């Protein structure tokens, strides 16, 4: 109940058309409840960087395979979208179409 | 009332406890040749729905915080009755291209 | 190096194929004509010379 405000001013990035406007704060209201069980305030640290890793990585989760048609082992899923993070040089430096090619060469492995 | 009488009706009907599944043939899951599958509307507005039933469910399987029981049931039935008749509920579950999603109504 | 170029064509697909067709649509009836006037419609035979 304290955290209620923490879980939508972190979840609120992520729900940008994501999926849904809504849902993502639901999932970072449960992702709390294992924050909850595992504060070790007894190290010395606060729930706000508690929340920056944890309650995030819930909210990121609840629409990275969760509510999707396929999902795979976490690694798996996310490297499709290191990929996507990474075009944002492809589509300006080499710069008028992508090119799994020049991928190659920003990933230094063989594309099949 | 009298047709109730009449015709072997029950108003415990009228507020629902179990939504049943059309079944996937009617909304036709299958893969396609270009690695995509056949996800469309009367599917994902039921994954919409498993989801928030699914934290619903685990919220009071833990005891949680009733305000986050008490907004996963408003967002349960905004979800049930769009799932039904779409953008009657004075709003429409939709996706990417804007569109609305096909209700079973 | 337009023509041996390559194109990604989305993951599901590696390489994609074409063929054009010169389609001579000749006279024939059931097909539409006009004049500048507005007088618009089928043909509706096909006449010899004579059956005019």
């Amino acid at each position: 109940e304290a955290n209620l405000r923490l879980v939508i001013s972190i979840a609120k990035k992520y729900t940008n058309r994501g999926l849904q406007f809504l849902d993502l704060i639901q999932e970072g209201n449960i992702g709390l409840m294992k924050a909850v069980d595992k504060f070790e305030y007894r190290r010395g640290y606060k729930f706000s960087t508690y929340a920056t890793w944890w309650i995030r990585q819930a909210i990121t989760r609840s629409i990275a395979d969760q509510a999707r048609t396929i999902r795979i082992p976490v690694h798996m899923i996310e490297t499709i979208n290191k990929l996507n993070r990474i075009s944002r040089q492809m589509l300006q430096e080499m710069g008028r179409e992508p090119t799994p090619e020049e991928l190659a060469e920003r990933m230094l492995m063989p594309e099949d | 009332l009298e047709a109730f009488v009449q015709s072997g009706n029950k108003p415990e009907w009228m507020i629902l406890t179990v939504l049943p599944v059309l079944p996937p043939d009617l909304r036709p899951l299958v893969p396609l040749d270009g690695g995509r599958f056949a996800t469309s509307d009367l599917n994902d507005l039921y994954r919409r729905v498993i989801n928030r039933n699914n934290r619903l469910k685990r919220l009071l399987d833990l005891a949680a915080p009733d305000i986050i029981v008490r907004n996963e049931k408003r967002m349960l039935q905004e979800a049930v009755d769009a799932l039904l008749d779409n953008g009657r509920r004075g709003r429409a579950i939709t996706g990417s291209n804007k569109r609305p999603l096909k209700s079973l109504a | 190096r337009k023509i041996t170029q390559g194109d990604d064509l989305a993951p599901g697909v590696l390489k994609i194929v074409k063929v054009y067709l010169a389609v001579k649509r000749r006279i024939q009836p059931g097909d539409k004509m006009a004049g500048r006037h507005g007088n618009k419609g089928v043909i509706s035979k096909i006449n010899p010379i004579e059956d005019m």
